[PDB]
Formats: structure tokens, C-alpha cells, sequence
């Protein structure tokens, strides 16, 4: 019935989605060859949501891979679990973006969006009934931010009543990979706050902190950050792919977590996160999962909640467990952090339980949270944007490509009013 | 010639000292900014702390009856 | 003679700059110490927040 | 993803001769122009396709033209150990030298061979299908580098336009210089480099001599020793277009990332670890140490103390096994340091690219094999020192109108002499205005 289509571009998008497809293919039990080798029929009953069988048990994911450069798509095809993507999904970019929102959203878009939108329309109408779109990208990059928001706007214009789940990595001041990060992030937020339906804002310094502390990985790398981030994307559709005592789809999650339309910037968490040197010396059940999942340092965002408050939160458990213990744990933690939950919205926490825990585990708990402390990240992006725009530095690369400064001011004031409304809800 | 060489060395050294000085001055401005921000956060925290005492006192007053 | 005089003026200038730099770095160390102490105080205050909130809820649940 | 090279003047041709050796060795190409048969190193079916063509039956030819007026260097190359590597028509040699005369190299003699040089460029670029941009190597201390170089930049910018031009320009050393009338040619070539090049990486000679006598420990270096490390810098800059990596950085964002203003484009270049074959294994060379050695004041290819001004935009290319975590930590420490102060309007200053190809090594060199390397290209505000220093000793000559007759006998004018003078004045004024 309900069908998800995946959209993926930029270096972040392509690598992260490659690890995502690896994880989900391994979980449903299909090998990189492209054939099913599992045993339990629970691995087959819901293959349609992510795969379209072509011929003779050959499964093909329902993804679209987009880029302006072959440097990443050649790598993803070289990597394992990359011999399954249909070549038609490779809208093949030749030139490149070079860290330029203007290039990604006003020059390369003109000649690439037509092809990518036709392909995504083919993919969407190729199913029986859309459940929605799952897009992954960046804000400070060239292709993932600009072209990503362009395609997001086009899809929001075409399909107006299908859900949109963005997984967007937001730059952090600690890790400064480029210098056009402020402009790119601002101009992407401008599109996201108006068109995207709900957005998982993520970063890299939080992932590196997680790998340092809660994973104790001595030498973390992108090849593991992408796995860690892909875990939550694989876990957020556990209800959609599996039965459970209390199901909850994306519509359920959104209607539970979005009190007002201008509040769709959530933070993510995943439990249990434990090193291999401690996987044997710990107990796994609802109390410790609740502690690890409500821990402030388990967030994958550069926004600790303890300086703000939670408008709402949601937990997605996977594994057989008593809803009685689940509910009592949620009530107990609500009483514990009463000061961190907005008072005039009772039952700030929503729960959902499924049946099949992730492969290699007996229990798991994904976490989504809408808290008014997310405005810190946008504050420390807007400060950089102001400090740059006052001097109009790096500005000719944009302004010599059809743009001007009015929409710069527009995006700036957009974030100003957004953080203002977050504060006045606080 | 030797005296001119050492003069140039001294100019380079004093300009290095000057650049360290104004870098430290900008660092001072920064750290003062975080000092103000962090005192503000701690004051909000202690205001919330004091608010709880009044609420618990009121709860005790209402529980006595 | 002129070049030697210029040398002496430069060395006096750089000595003054060095003294100012030393006082600045000492004051920086003081600021960082104040940083650490105040962050510790904030942690203690937050723990007090949590404990008093739990006491409040427990007392209210009777009424 | 193909890039072509044009070499103008003695310095350009010699650096290219010491660079194409490294290129062919790095991609495993035999000096006669064809890869071997049994021996197999790396996978590069398109990793060679950037700097080299493939003439069907296994004979790669570089995408480069050498050009000179004094045919001595060109026929030296033609008879050297690379007779077969080059095409027998990409080596252009005129008849008579320019003889430290920008006027003679740009007006009289220059205007009779650029017509062939850029035609060769045209029917060389027609052979590509993914052209990125040009990179030019020239010395502004002479006639062919300044005059013919400026003419070729003019008549290539007017022809191909938008494409980037990575200049690698050798300014004279402050007090060490062979030529004597060279400040005139320096200012005349500046007044064409300023408005016709998107990014001009500067290179000096006292700075490189200092590097190769302090770190490399070679107390009697030479041009064969300078051009080797210049080629090292070029290869580290352009490795990404040939080799995949954790974080690939290509030629477009060197401009959209290091050039905050249309005219403020002047790069200080640095490379670490410039090390010998004795200290190498005795030193633990990791990311933090190599980055600190890159950022120390006396490690820049141009002699200017980068403590006077501020850094506008740094770009660090890493070759070899480097993880994102430790490079992020290293740049964090660099920011925390107290010696360098960044400009105010640019909070995020660095861009780090990574590649999995370890630095190459030429048998007979001084830089021993190492696991990793870092090359920095930094837009700073401490180049006004260099420009004003050259300006003063240009003015000293120009006061007496010395040597000016050699220029007016070929077509120069005191009008454009004063024009280039005020152009340097405007450039240094712009540096002063942007620093604040
Ligand atoms: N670093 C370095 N500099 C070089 C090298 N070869 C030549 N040069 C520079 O080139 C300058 C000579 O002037 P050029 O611009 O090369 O003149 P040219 O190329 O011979 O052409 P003409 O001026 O007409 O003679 C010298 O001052 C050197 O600094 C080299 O191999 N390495
Ligand atoms: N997590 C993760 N982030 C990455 C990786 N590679 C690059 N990034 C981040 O992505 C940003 C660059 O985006 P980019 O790929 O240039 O966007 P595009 O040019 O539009 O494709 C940088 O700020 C990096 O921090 C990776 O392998 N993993
Ligand atoms: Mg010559």
C-alpha cells in the first residue's frame, strides 16, 4: 500500500544513502548480488516499500542518485551493495558545482532538474500508492543544498499532499570544511522552512563526539559516521516495514510532533550505542534504553536541549517489550525533566512499538525530538552570516550569477523570525 | 652591514610581538562575550532554582490543611 | 651610529610590547579559571533543579 | 577533467622540464611515452587522462606547450631525455631573445609568434572534452615571461573567457636578483597579471633557498633543486582531479573559496614536510606536526613574513593516509594559536581536501618518501610588503629615467610606465583598505 521513494545527492547524500541502502538491504536479507537469500517471510512481506522486483527475484531499490560530478557516483558504484541501483537512476552530472549555491540552484538546475524530475515522477507513479519522499542532503555543500532545495520545491509543487522527510546535515563551527558555509546554509534554510515537510537537522561534531565517547572508536571516519546516521533512517520506518502492537506511520509522527506548521526541525537519537568492549558488560531493557535515549549527549545535533525546552518528543521501540514499562518510563522521565517540557502541552512524549528488532540486536529505540533549543545552531550560523555579509565578502561569485542581496536579507530575516518564534514559545 | 641585519631582525621581532598583542586583545573581547553569556545562563538557572522553593513551600502550605 | 640608535629604539619598543603581552596572557589565565569555576557552579545548580522538581512532583501527587 | 599547461620563458620551461618528469613517473609512464606491459601500478585508465592524451596505439602525449624565443632551452629539451614524450610541435622556439626587455618581448618580437602559440592552443583544446582551465608558469623578471606571457594571457582571456587561469608567477627576490632592469618588467607584467588571472600563486627565490638550506639541508642548491619542489607543489595542488579521495577538491572552488574579491587573488604557497632522507625516519611525521611545519612563518615559497597582516582564506590539500578527525583537530589548534590572527569578516577560514595517493618521489631527489603531505595555498594580506618593496626600487630607477630608452626604442611609453606605477599603488591601497 504505502510506498517510500528515496532521493539522494551531494557527497553527504550519496555516501550516507549508500550506507543506508547497505543496511536496509542486509536487514531485509538480500545480498549485494540483487537476489533474496533470507528465511523469514517477514523479510519478504514488505519488500515493496523499498524495492521493485524486476525479473526472477532481482530486486532494485526505489532511489534516485543525483550529482553534478561523477567523482562520487563512480565511487558508490565501486563500493559494495552498489550493484543494485538501476543505472537509469544515475542522472549523470558532468561539470560540478564547486561550493556554489547560485550554481546549484540557478545555473546547473536549469539543465538538470528536468531530467531528475522526470525520473522521480517515473519512480513515484511506478508504485500503487505513495507514502512519501525521503530525501538526504547537506546545507553547506554545492549540489546537495542548492539543487536539493530546487528539487524539493519542485516536488512540493507537483505532489502537494505527500509527506517529505529530509535528512539534512547542518554545518558546525568546530568542523569548518568550507568557507561559503554561512551563505549556503542560510539560502538552504530559506527553502527548507517553507517547502520541506519535516527535517532531521544533523551535524558532524556531534557524530564525532558520539564516536569518541559512546562508541570509544579510536579512529572515527566518514565510513562510520554514515553508518551511524543510516541507523536512524533505517529505524524510522520500522512501523512502515513491520507489524507492532502500536503502529505509527510518518503521518502519525508528524501530527504528534508538529504543533504548528513552522516547527519541523527535529533532533535525532539512537539507542543502544555501546562499544564492542562493553557490549558484553551491560543490560538491555527499557530503563537503560530510556536513560541512554534521554541523555543530553546522545543527541546527533550541535544543540544540547538543556538550554531549551521540548515542545514534543517521540520514541520508536523495536523488539518485544511491555507497553506498560514503556509508558511508565515515559511518564517517569517527563516528571524528571518537567522543567524541560513545555507545560501547556500535556503528554509531550509519544510512543510507538514494533515487533522485529534490528538484525544483530534484541532491542532498539529510535528517538525524535522537537525542542526549542535547536535555535542555537541557527544562531551560530547567522552570526557567521552577519560577520560575512557586513563586508560583502565572497559575494561576487553569487551576485555575478543572477542573484542580488535582497534574498540574502530575506534568508537572514527568515532565521531571525524563526529563532524569535522559538524563543517566544520557550 | 651587520648592524642593519640585526636592526631588521629587531623590526621583525617587534612586529611579531605587536601581532601577538592584538590577537590576544581580540581573544579578550571574545572571552568577555562568553563570560557575559554564561553568567546570563547561570542566572536563569538559579532563577529557576529559586522559583522551585516557593512552589514547594506553597505545596507544603496546601498539604498542611 | 644612526643604525645603532634605531636598533636601540626598536629593542625598547619590543620590550614594552613583551611586557604588555605577559600581563595580557596572565589575565587570560584568570578568565579561563573563572570559566571553569562558573561552569561547575552551573552543573551544581542544574542538579538542584532536577532534585527539587522531583520533590515538588512527589509532594503534589498527594493533593 | 582535463587541464593544459603553457610554459613561457626560461623559468617556465625549466620548471616544466622538472615537473613533467614527476608527472610521468607518478602515473608510471615510461619516458618514451608508452606504459610498460607486465609491470602494473595503480588503476589509472582515466587518472592519466587529465594531463596526458592517448594516441590510440599506446603513446601518451602531454597537454602542454613549451614556448621560447631563445631557442637554446627548447632545443635542449628537444635533445634531452624526453625526445619522445613531447609532441614535436608543442615545443615552439622563435629566433631572437627578448633580452630583459618587456617591450621587445610584448610588442616587436612577441606579436609574431603568439599567433602560432595560441593557434596551437586552439587545436590542442579541440582534442579535449572536459576542459577545466589553464595554468601558466612564468618569471616576471625577464622579457619572455613578462612580455610574451602578458600578451598570451590577453589573447587567451579574450578568446576563451570564463575559464580559470592558475598563474604560478616568479617574482624577483627582494635583494637577490640576476637581472638588473627587472623591476621595470615586474611592474609592466603586474599591470597585466592583475586583471587577467583569476588566481596568481606567487613564488620567490630567497624563500625557496631558505627552505632548502634550513629543512632540506642542501647548502649549495640550484634550479634543478628549486623546480623539483615547485613541481611537488603543483602536483599536490592538482592531485584531486586525477585521484579519488575522502574529500575531493577541484579547480572551481579554489576561486569560489579563496578569492573573496574580484581583484584580491594572490596566493602564498607552502608545502610540508620538506624533509631529507636522514631526518625522515627519525622524525614521527603526523598531521599535527606537518600542519604546524606548514604554518610556521619560515616555510612559505615567497619571502614575506605572514605575521604583518591577516589570513583571508587557507586551503590545505592532504595526500596520503589522513583521517578527517585529526586534520580537524590540527586546524582547531591552528586557530587556537596566538601567532596568526585571521581577518575579522571571515570566521571560517580553512578548506581541507584529502586524497589517498601518497606523495611521489623522484630517484635522485632530496625529499625522501613519506606517508603523507600537506600543501597550503593561502590568500593573505601580507603581500603588500612585497608589492611596496618592489615599488620603491622601481621608483629609484624611474626617477632618473634610466634604461627607459631601451623600452621607447621598441614601443613602450612613460604613459604606461606611470600607469603601471599607479596600478601598483592602487593594488597596495586595496590591500590596506581590505585589511581593516
Ligand atoms: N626559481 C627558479 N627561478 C628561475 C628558474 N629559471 C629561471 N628563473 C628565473 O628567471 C629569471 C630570468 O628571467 P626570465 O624571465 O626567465 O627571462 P627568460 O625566460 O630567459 O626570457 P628573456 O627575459 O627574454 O631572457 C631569473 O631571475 C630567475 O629568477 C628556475 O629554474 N627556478
Ligand atoms: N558525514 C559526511 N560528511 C561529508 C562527507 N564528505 C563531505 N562531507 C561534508 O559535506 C560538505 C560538502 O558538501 P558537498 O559534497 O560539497 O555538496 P555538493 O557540492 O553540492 O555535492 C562538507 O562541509 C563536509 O563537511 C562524508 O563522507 N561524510
Ligand atoms: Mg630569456
Amino acid at each position: 500500500m504505502r510506498e517510500i521513494v528515496h532521493i539522494q545527492g551531494g557527497q553527504c547524500g550519496n555516501q550516507i544513502g549508500a550506507k543506508f541502502w547497505e543496511v536496509v538491504s542486509d536487514e531485509h536479507g538480500i545480498d549485494p548480488t540483487g537476489t533474496y537469500h533470507g528465511d523469514s517471510d517477514l523479510q519478504l512481506e514488505r519488500i515493496n516499500v523499498y524495492f521493485n522486483e524486476a525479473t526472477g527475484g532481482r530486486y532494485v531499490p526505489r532511489a534516485i542518485l543525483m550529482d553534478l560530478e561523477p567523482g562520487t557516483m563512480d565511487s558508490v558504484r565501486s563500493g559494495p551493495y552498489g550493484q543494485i541501483f538501476r543505472p537509469d537512476n544515475f542522472v549523470f552530472g558532468q561539470t560540478g558545482a564547486g561550493n556554489n549555491w547560485a550554481k546549484g540552484h540557478y545555473t546547473e538546475g536549469a539543465e538538470l532538474i528536468d531530467s531528475v524530475l522526470d525520473v522521480v515522477r517515473k519512480e513515484a507513479e511506478s508504485c500503487d500508492c505513495l507514502q512519501g519522499f525521503q530525501v538526504c542532503h547537506s546545507l553547506g555543500g554545492g549540489t546537495g543544498s542548492g539543487m536539493g532545495t530546487l528539487l524539493i520545491s519542485k516536488i512540493r509543487e507537483e505532489y502537494p499532499d505527500r509527506m517529505m522527510l529530509t535528512f539534512s546535515v547542518v554545518p558546525s563551527p568546530k568542523v569548518s570544511d568550507t568557507v561559503v558555509e554561512p551563505y549556503n546554509a542560510t539560502l538552504s534554510v530559506h527553502q527548507l522552512v517553507e517547502n520541506a515537510d519535516e527535517c532531521m537537522v544533523l551535524d558532524n561534531e556531534a557524530l564525532y563526539d558520539i564516536c569518541f565517547r559512546t562508541l570509544k572508536l579510536t579512529t572515527p571516519t566518514f565510513g562510520d559516521l554514515n553508518h551511524l546516521i543510516s541507523a536512524v533512517m533505517s529505524g524510522i520506518t520500522c512501523c512502515l516495514r513491520f507489524p507492532g502492537q502500536l503502529n505509527a506511520d510518518l503521518r502519525k509522527l508528524a501530527v504528534n510532533l508538529i504543533p504548528f506548521p513552522r516547527l519541523h526541525f527535529f533532533m535525532v537519537g539512537f539507542t543502544p550505542l555501546t562499544s564492542r568492549g562493553s557490549q558484553q558488560y551491560r543490560a538491555l531493557t527499557v530503563p537503560e534504553l530510556t536513560q541512554q535515549m534521554w541523555d543530553a549527549k546522545n543527541m546527533m545535533c550541535a544543540a544540547d536541549p538543556r538550554h531549551g525546552r521540548y515542545l514534543t518528543a517521540s520514541a520508536l521501540f523495536r523488539g518485544r517489550m511491555s507497553t506498560k514499562e514503556v509508558d511508565e518510563q515515559m511518564l517517569n522521565v517527563q516528571n524528571k525533566n518537567s522543567s524541560y517540557f513545555v507545560e501547556w502541552i500535556p503528554n509531550n512524549v509519544k510512543s510507538s512499538v514494533c515487533d522485529i528488532p534490528p538484525k544483530g540486536l534484541k532491542m532498539s529505540a529510535t528517538f525524535i525530538g522537537n525542542s526549542t533549543a535547536i535555535q542555537e545552531m541557527f544562531k551560530r550560523v547567522s552570526e557567521q552570516f552577519t560577520a560575512m555579509f557586513r563586508r560583502k565578502a565572497f559575494l561576487h561569485w553569487y551576485t555575478g550569477e543572477g542573484m542580488d542581496e535582497m534574498e540574502f536579507t530575506e534568508a537572514e530575516s527568515n532565521m531571525n523570525d524563526l529563532v524569535s518564534e522559538y524563543q517566544q514559545y520557550q | 652591514v651587520g648592524r642593519k641585519e640585526e636592526l631588521e631582525a629587531e623590526v621583525v621581532e617587534t612586529q611579531a610581538a605587536q601581532i601577538q598583542l592584538d590577537k590576544a586583545a581580540e581573544d579578550f573581547r571574545k572571552l568577555h562575550v562568553e563570560r557575559q553569556d554564561l553568567i546570563r545562563q547561570w542566572e536563569e538557572a538559579v532563577e529557576a532554582m529559586r522559583h522551585r522553593d516557593a512552589a514547594i513551600a506553597a505545596a507544603s502550605e496546601q498539604f498542611a490543611m | 651610529a644612526l643604525v645603532s640608535a634605531q636598533l636601540e629604539a626598536q629593542k625598547r619598543e619590543t620590550r614594552a610590547a613583551l611586557e604588555t603581552l605577559a600581563e595580557a596572557e596572565a589575565e587570560m589565565e584568570n578568565v579561563h579559571f573563572e570559566k571553569k569555576q562558573l561552569v561547575a557552579q552551573w552543573k551544581s545548580s542544574l542538579l538542584a533543579i532536577q532534585k527539587r522538581d522531583e520533590a515538588l512532583s512527589a509532594i503534589q501527587d498527594g493533593m | 577533467r582535463e587541464v593544459i599547461s603553457i610554459h613561457i620563458g626560461q623559468a617556465g620551461i625549466q620548471v616544466g622540464n622538472a615537473c613533467w618528469e614527476l608527472y610521468c613517473l607518478e602515473h608510471g609512464i615510461q619516458p618514451d611515452g608508452q606504459m610498460p606491459s607486465d609491470k602494473t601500478i595503480g588503476g589509472g585508465d582515466d587518472a592519466f587522462n587529465t594531463f596526458f592524451s592517448e594516441t590510440g596505439a599506446g603513446k601518451h602525449v602531454p597537454r602542454c606547450i613549451f614556448l621560447d624565443l631563445e631557442p637554446t632551452v627548447v632545443d635542449e629539451v628537444r635533445t634531452g631525455t624526453y625526445r619522445q614524450l613531447f609532441h614535436p610541435e608543442q615545443l615552439i622556439s622563435g629566433k631572437e631573445d627578448a633580452a630583459n626587455n618587456f617591450a621587445r618581448g610584448h610588442y616587436t618580437i612577441g606579436k609574431e609568434i603568439v599567433d602560432l602559440a595560441l593557434d596551437r592552443i586552439r587545436k590542442l583544446a579541440d582534442n579535449c572534452t572536459g576542459l577545466q582551465g589553464f595554468l601558466v608558469f612564468n618569471a616576471v623578471g625577464g622579457g619572455t615571461g613578462s612580455g610574451l606571457g602578458s600578451l598570451l594571457l590577453e589573447r587567451l582571456s579574450v578568446d576563451y573567457g570564463k575559464k580559470s587561469k592558475l598563474g604560478f608567477t616568479v617574482y624577483p627576490s627582494p635583494q637577490v636578483s640576476t637581472a638588473v632592469v627587472e623591476p621595470y618588467n615586474s611592474v609592466l607584467s603586474t599591470h597585466s597579471l592583475l586583471e587577467h588571472t583569476d588566481v596568481a600563486v606567487m613564488l620567490d627565490n630567497e624563500a625557496i633557498y631558505d627552505i632548502c638550506r634550513r629543512s632540506l639541508d642542501i647548502e649549495r642548491p640550484t634550479y634543478t633543486n628549486l623546480n623539483r619542489l615547485i613541481a611537488q607543489v603543483i602536483s599536490s595542488l592538482t592531485a584531486s582531479l586525477r585521484f579519488d579521495g575522502a574529500l575531493n577538491v577541484d579547480i572551481t572552488e579554489f576561486q569560489t573559496n579563496l578569492v573573496p574579491y574580484p581583484r584580491i587573488h594572490f596566493m602564498l604557497s607552502s608545502y610540508a614536510p620538506i624533509i631529507s632522507a636522514e631526518k625522515a625516519y627519525h622524525e614521527q611525521l603526523s598531521v599535527a606536526e606537518i600542519t604546524n611545519a606548514a604554518f610556521e612563518p619560515a616555510s612559505m615559497m615567497v619571502k614575506c613574513d605572514p605575521r604583518h597582516g591577516k589570513y583571508m582564506a587557507c586551503c590545505l590539500m592532504y595526500r596520503g593516509d589522513v583521517v578527517p578527525k585529526d586534520v580537524n583537530a590540527s586546524v582547531a589548534t591552528i586557530k587556537t594559536k596566538r601567532t596568526i590572527q585571521f581577518v575579522d569578516w571571515c570566521p571560517t577560514g580553512f578548506k581541507c581536501g584529502i586524497n589517498y595517493q601518497p606523495p611521489t618521489v623522484v630517484p635522485g631527489g632530496d625529499l625522501a618518501k613519506v606517508q603523507r603531505a600537506v600543501c597550503m595555498i593561502s590568500n593573505s594580506t601580507a603581500i603588500g610588503e612585497i608589492f611596496s618593496r618592489l615599488d620603491h626600487k622601481f621608483d629609484l630607477m624611474y626617477a632618473k629615467r634610466a634604461f627607459v630608452h631601451w623600452y621607447v626604442g621598441e614601443g613602450m611609453e612613460e604613459g604606461e610606465f606611470s600607469e603601471a606605477r599607479e596600478d601598483l599603488a592602487a593594488l597596495e591601497k586595496d590591500f590596506e583598505e581590505v585589511g581593516a
